[PDB]
RNA sequence: AAGCUCGUAUCAGUUUUAUGAGGUAAAGCGAAUGAUUAGAGGUUCCGGGGUCGAAAUGACCUUGACCUAUUCUCAAACUUUAAAUAUGUAAGAAGUCCUUGUUACUUAAUUGAACGUGGACAUUUGAAUGAAGAGCUUUUAGUGGGCCAUUUUUGGUAAGC
RNA sequence: GAGAACAGAAAUCUCCAGUAGAACAAAAGGGUAAAAGCCCCCUUGAUUUUGAUUUUCAGUGUGAAUACAAACCAUGAAAGU
RNA sequence: GGUUGCGGCCAUAUCUACCAGAAAGCACCGUUUCCCGUCCGAUCAACUGUAGUUAAGCUGGUAAGAGCCUGACCGAGUAGUGUAGUGGGUGACCAUACGCGAAACUCAGGUGCUGCAAUCU
């Protein structure tokens, strides 16, 4: 069937994985701020690596989750950079999909040598209405298969609106 | 050892009557290795009492030999003679407990014929002497009384 | 060298019962104890506060005191050639009302009954318990039931 | 599920299922344990909870006690009763919360006898106050907020229902710091504001502010307030009279009903699908081995 | 330096396995327990003959290993190496200690010394499957192996089909029915339990009635 | 040793009945943990070899690891199950039931809780067997190297260890 | 497990599964899932008085512990703890 | 009989896969002025009950389903065990006598019951 198992984007999560803390990071953060409007969250390393030059709890990366029309304006905006082609991987079995771009300048955004050039991970997670079942406090349940988000359902979703290509086999 | 006391068998070859219920049957079970028992006939209850029967009177242990001795003590419950005694026993009467406790443990001699077996301390069923030997109890006791 | 701490040796005895871990069900707490009640004692490993020492596991005493969250239980423990009295402070999670007396209570209320049902009719009381009695005579029949003759059976090996 | 997921003989076997009302995500037992148990030396004394729950817009207030056979409703009151008292709209708002609790307090505290003594604050200026014990007299009826799974936020409406009960006569011990108009950064309540909610000042002021800023929305919602010609200002008297109505006669009218219980059992069993018999299932298998194995 | 087996014949101790509590123990001298044509199907080898203990004792790793070879050697040079399937039915899990040796009897808890299987009465030590047309050859294999073992053991012809749990006619009934199906060297049987669907998937050749 | 207070009273290295507690023996391992023999069927952008290759997130063998349903074998310091023997309490007059006083505890509450006053039912009054009675107090000796047998059992190859 | 630029066996982002297979200073064993674990908020009940009780036992001491009474506090909307 | 709120026992209530659900309820669901919380009004807070929907939740039913529960002279009076003997055997061990008595197995049968209050063609 189909009445209101639409395919709304649950949220968009931009991720900048820097190998390091300090100045370089706090600038990568600035990028996600002025790009999201929201004020971005930092992530500490989970263990030391020494060949990645990182210590446990260092503040290694920043990222931000954006929802509602705001997310569309950006997905679209990077989808552009990615010339509207993704790949049959890229889409998870549980529905969602993501991509990256080197150089954030390719989505509006000027240059300015006070900031530099950063890479960015785009991760789009999808769902339908009645999602709140899994997420709310009382009577926390689980969405039925006839309503869970699949791979096919999202690729064809994606293939339709945007009019973008999927590719590979 | 406790049980042999409770059944008033504290000397070899002595004997006492036991009314059978679950709650005494288990007592018997506990002491099979030490006793010989079975179902006594009228004949042998009669001659146990006539010959070797004694009452407990302010302790003491008093030969029966006159009927007034009984009526004196057991008479309260009916029972005013030596045959009255016997009758209360064999029929397990309403007053068997007093009737029977009144009787001092019988004190038998060793069997006369002998024990019939070369070793006493296995079960009757294995050619020994101990345990329930059922109605063959009379042949034995009669040779011991 | 040796070890004899408070809960030594209690590995499986304060253990929790297969598939019965977690919260204690609430009825344990809606129970109500009064002085004089007979309780059974059995430790709940999950409730560390107010726990009977292992010696009192499996034992049945009498309430002597009632408190916000506990009952005081007196148990006679026997040391040497004699008993002494012990009072135990137990949380309600380690106690339950004993059925050790339900029989009695059942038997008394019943016994007072058939005493009236007798007396006020013309007696034939008869209300002491008697032991299992031996079986009376009986006649077993054959109609539809002729005896089948069995013998012992030869040695064999299945293998 | 996917094949490398799904479960085993062993997994399912050793599985310890939780209490039903946890599997249902309805009962927090860690709180029930502490809401319900009594001092062992207060013996068979019940420990009554004021249970407040919010459905997608119905408000429930039951005064409940506990029994190992199951709990027990002393009295109950639903905000959907408020039409009886002059409240037809906005039945899940904060002042519907207060009102309903008011009803619940009166209702029981009536049928208990403590009706005339222990009235509570008749006034209502949102001053902070519990109902005190009257000098040589019955101690009041004591009660404990069973919030359920509500989050305690300073402003939440669960605490509004609390206000109305503690305003109506009940003894329900409570602090101020979750009532709207409690100041975060000064340990001090503004009764200006809390009186406002009790009477619905936030919904009123929202209405007047939507009047001349945006009539697109003001009609989408606040529809019913048009259809019945209640414009803002009167929202107080609405609830002010609701208060009086309630106190005046709270004695719970049940529904007129129509159709017997027997009757509701008729047309419902029409949709209650029925189990099968082994004889029947035996023949659904035999049938299947005839079909799928009998080589078409 | 190996003590005489006489010293550990009897089952005097409680099982001392190799474990975290033990830890430093010699490897079992016997390390293969399935030789001959193990790969072979259930149908290939109907006759089963056992070497069976008549004692409550202990058998060394070394006497399992040495016996293992004795039977296997005879079996294969007389009847062929694919001509049978020997299965050692007994794993030596119990560790034997020794008080190597200053001190005297003071603190005397031994080091591991070697391994043993603990064996019951009627406990099978060796199990072997062939063609009936080989009985003698195999029984000789087991007969010679005995000489390698302390304590009475006695050879016994099984009623069972190979290493199967069904007896010959009962195995045949089930098979010449349809409900049996080859696995590795063993076999699967159709059960009337469970999904109907994937129960017909498996075992297609049932669900006719016959053949 | 001295007794003392009582006396069918109360008493018990025993059974029965009713209600508990226990994780040993056995058992189990196609049940968890841990071990252990064998194959069979799967899965790879994902350990390595290797033929085709310009490569491939290529195909094809191959050996491994894992997964599936199976297979032989084990546990003092493993276990779902779970004995036997031992083991707690109870089987009344200090009992059961009714009427309704006391309080500063406790209840929303003359509500409860505890202790009571008044009233109703005697020995088949509440299983068995036994009871040369039961209870109680003071004071003091010797002893504080132990050894042996059946069964359980630890160390040791073993021992008249 | 399946997904995302640099990014690899291991960095950070997301979703699914997940009876606990983790974590709770430490030996090990018990115990624990809207917690007893992890993040945050507020704190000093790690306080004052003097008795009873359990283990070890002589039913002495010591250690450690339990349930109350009489205070003063903490936290929480609250039952409470 | 349905449903909701609060429950008791805590799998016959769980798990996997399908399909069916009237009416009410519950639910999903719209909103961001206000209390309130967030990197994100997803959660959490408030407002509307108006604009929308049975798709999910929920309830039930199907399955030689997995699990779980119950039964039985199914296995088995088997294993183990208290008691006995100047019983057998070099021993290891093993029979017998008077009692108690499992677990796996196998087969059959089930797959939540129920308390308080409100509500419903
Ligand atoms: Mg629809
Ligand atoms: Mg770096
Ligand atoms: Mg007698
Ligand atoms: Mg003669
Ligand atoms: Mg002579
Ligand atoms: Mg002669
Ligand atoms: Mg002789
Ligand atoms: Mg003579
Ligand atoms: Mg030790
Ligand atoms: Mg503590
Ligand atoms: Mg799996
Ligand atoms: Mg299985
Ligand atoms: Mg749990
Ligand atoms: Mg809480
Ligand atoms: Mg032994
Ligand atoms: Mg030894
Ligand atoms: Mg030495
Ligand atoms: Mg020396
Ligand atoms: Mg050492
Ligand atoms: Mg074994
Ligand atoms: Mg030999
Ligand atoms: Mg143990
Ligand atoms: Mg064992
Ligand atoms: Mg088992
Ligand atoms: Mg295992
Ligand atoms: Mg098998
Ligand atoms: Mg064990
Ligand atoms: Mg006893
Ligand atoms: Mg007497
Ligand atoms: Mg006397
Ligand atoms: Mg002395
Ligand atoms: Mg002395
Ligand atoms: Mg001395
Ligand atoms: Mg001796
Ligand atoms: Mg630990
Ligand atoms: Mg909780
Ligand atoms: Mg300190
Ligand atoms: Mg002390
Ligand atoms: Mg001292
Ligand atoms: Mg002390
Ligand atoms: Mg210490
Ligand atoms: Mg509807
Ligand atoms: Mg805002
Ligand atoms: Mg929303
Ligand atoms: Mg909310
Ligand atoms: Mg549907
Ligand atoms: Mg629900
Ligand atoms: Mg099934
Ligand atoms: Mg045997
Ligand atoms: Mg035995
Ligand atoms: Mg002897
Ligand atoms: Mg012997």
């Amino acid at each position: 069937q189909n009445p209101m198992r639409d395919l709304k984007i649950e949220k968009l999560v931009l991720n900048i994985s820097v190998g390091e803390s300090g100045d370089r990071l706090t600038r990568a953060s600035k990028v996600l701020e002025q790009l999201s409007g929201q004020t971005p969250v930092q992530s500490k390393a989970r263990y030391t690596v020494r060949t990645f030059g990182i210590r446990r709890n260092e503040k290694i990366a920043v990222h931000v989750t954006v929802r509602g029309p705001k997310a569309e304006e950006i997905l679209e905006r990077g989808l552009k950079v990615k010339e509207y082609q993704l790949r049959d991987r890229n889409f998870s079995a549980t529905g969602n999909f993501g991509f990256g771009i080197d150089e954030h300048i390719d989505l509006g955004i000027k240059y300015d040598p006070s900031i530099g050039i950063f890479g960015m991970d785009f991760y789009v997670v999808m769902n339908r209405p009645g999602a709140r079942v899994t997420r709310r406090k009382r009577c926390k349940g689980t969405v039925g298969n006839s309503h869970k988000t699949t791979k096919e359902d999202t690729v064809s979703w994606f293939k339709q609106k945007y009019d973008a290509d999927v590719l590979d086999k | 050892r406790k049980v042999l006391q409770l059944l008033r068998l504290t000397r070899i070859n002595s004997g006492t009557f036991v009314k059978v219920t679950k709650a005494t049957l288990e007592l018997l079970k506990l002491i099979e290795p030490y006793v010989a028992y079975g179902y006594p006939s009228y004949s042998t209850i009669r001659q146990l009492v006539y010959k070797r029967g004694f009452g407990k009177i302010n302790k003491q242990r008093v030969p029966l030999s006159d009927n007034a001795i009984i009526e004196a003590n057991l008479g309260k419950y009916g029972i005013l003679s030596i045959d009255d005694l016997i009758h209360e026993i064999i029929t397990v009467g309403p007053h068997f407990k007093q009737a029977n406790n009144f009787l001092w443990p019988f004190k038998l001699s060793n069997p006369s014929g002998g024990w019939g077996v070369p070793r006493k301390f296995k079960h009757f069923i294995q050619g020994g002497s101990f345990g329930n030997r059922e109605e063959f109890i009379n042949k034995l006791v009669k040779s011991m009384n | 060298g040796k070890s004899h701490g408070y809960r030594s040796r209690t590995r499986y005895m304060f253990q929790r019962d297969f598939r019965k871990h977690g919260a204690v069900h609430l009825s344990t707490y809606l129970k109500v104890y009064k002085v004089g009640d007979i309780v059974d004692i059995k430790a709940n490993g999950s409730i560390q506060k107010g726990m009977p020492h292992k010696f009192y596991q499996g034992k049945t005493g009498v309430v002597y005191n009632v408190t916000k969250s506990s009952v005081g239980v007196i148990i006679n423990k026997m040391v040497g050639n004699r008993y002494l009295e012990k009072r135990l402070n137990l949380r309600v999670e380690h106690i339950k009302h004993s059925k050790c007396r339900q029989e009695f209570l059942e038997r008394v209320k019943a016994n007072a009954a058939k005493r009236a049902e007798a007396k006020a009719q013309g007696v034939a009381v008869q209300l002491k318990r008697q032991p299992a009695q031996p079986r009376e005579s009986r006649i077993v029949s054959t109609e539809g039931n002729v005896p089948q003759t069995l013998a012992p059976v030869p040695y064999e090996t299945f293998i | 599920a996917f094949q490398k997921d799904a479960k085993s003989s062993a997994y399912s076997s050793r599985f310890q299922t939780p209490f039903r009302r946890r599997r249902e995500g309805k009962t927090d037992y860690y709180q029930r344990k502490r809401l319900v148990t009594q001092h062992k030396a207060k013996y068979n004394t019940p420990k009554y909870r004021l249970v407040v729950r919010f459905t997608n817009k119905d408000i429930i207030c039951q005064i409940i006690s506990s029994t190992i056979t199951g709990d027990v409703v002393l009295a109950a009151a639903y905000s959907h009763e408020l039409p009886r008292y002059g409240i037809t709209h906005g039945l899940t708002n904060w002042a519907a919360a207060y009102a309903t609790g008011l009803l619940i307090a009166r209702r029981t505290l009536q049928k208990l006898g403590l009706d005339e003594t222990y009235k509570g604050v008749e006034e209502v200026e949102g001053e902070y106050e519990l109902t005190e014990a009257v000098e040589d007299g019955p101690r009041p009826f004591k009660v404990f907020l069973d919030i359920g799974l509500q989050r305690t936020t300073t402003g939440a409406r669960v605490f509004g229902a609390l206000k109305g009960a503690s305003d109506g006569g009940l003894y329900v011990p409570h602090s101020e710091n979750r009532f709207p108009g409690w100041d975060f950064e000064t340990e001090e309540i503004d009764p200006e504001l809390l009186r406002s909610y009790i009477f619905g000042g936030h919904v009123s002021q929202y209405m007047e502010e939507l009047a001349d800023d945006d009539e697109e929305r003001f009609s989408e919602l606040f529809k019913g307030y048009l259809a019945d010609d209640i414009d803002a200002d009167s929202l107080e008297d609405i609830y002010t009279s609701a208060h009086e109505a309630i106190r005046a006669d709270p004695a719970f009218k049940p529904t007129e009903k129509k159709f017997t219980k027997e009757q509701y059992a008729a047309e419902s069993k029409k949709y209650r699908q029925t189990k099968l018999s082994k004889e029947e299932r035996a023949a659904r298998v035999a049938a299947k081995i005839a079909a799928l194995a009998g080589q078409q | 330096a190996r003590r005489p087996a006489r010293c550990y014949r009897y089952q005097k101790n409680k099982p001392y396995p190799k474990s975290r509590y033990n830890r430093a123990v010699p490897d079992s001298k016997i390390r293969i327990y399935d030789l001959g044509k193990k790969k072979a199907t259930v149908d290939e080898f109907p006759l089963c003959v056992h070497l069976v203990s008549n004692e409550l004792e202990q058998l060394s790793s070394e006497a399992l290993e040495a016996a293992r070879i004795c039977a296997n050697k005879y079996m294969t040079t007389v009847s062929g190496r694919d001509a049978f399937h020997l299965r050692v039915r007994v794993h030596p899990f119990h560790v034997l200690r020794i008080n190597k040796m200053q001190q005297g009897m003071r603190g005397a808890w031994g080091k591991p010394h070697g391994l043993a299987a603990r064996v019951d009465i009627g406990q099978i030590i060796f199990s072997v499957r062939t063609k009936d047309s080989n009985k003698d050859v195999v029984v000789e294999g087991l007969r010679r192996a005995r000489y390698k073992f302390p304590g009475q053991q006695k050879i016994i012809l099984s009623k069972k089909w190979g290493f199967t749990n069904l007896d010959r006619p009962e195995y045949l009934k089930k098979r010449e029915a349809g409900e049996v199906k080859d696995d590795g060297a063993f076999v699967k049987f159709l059960s009337k339990k469970g999904s109907l669907e994937n129960n017909i998937r498996e075992f297609p050749e049932y669900f006719a009635a016959q053949a």
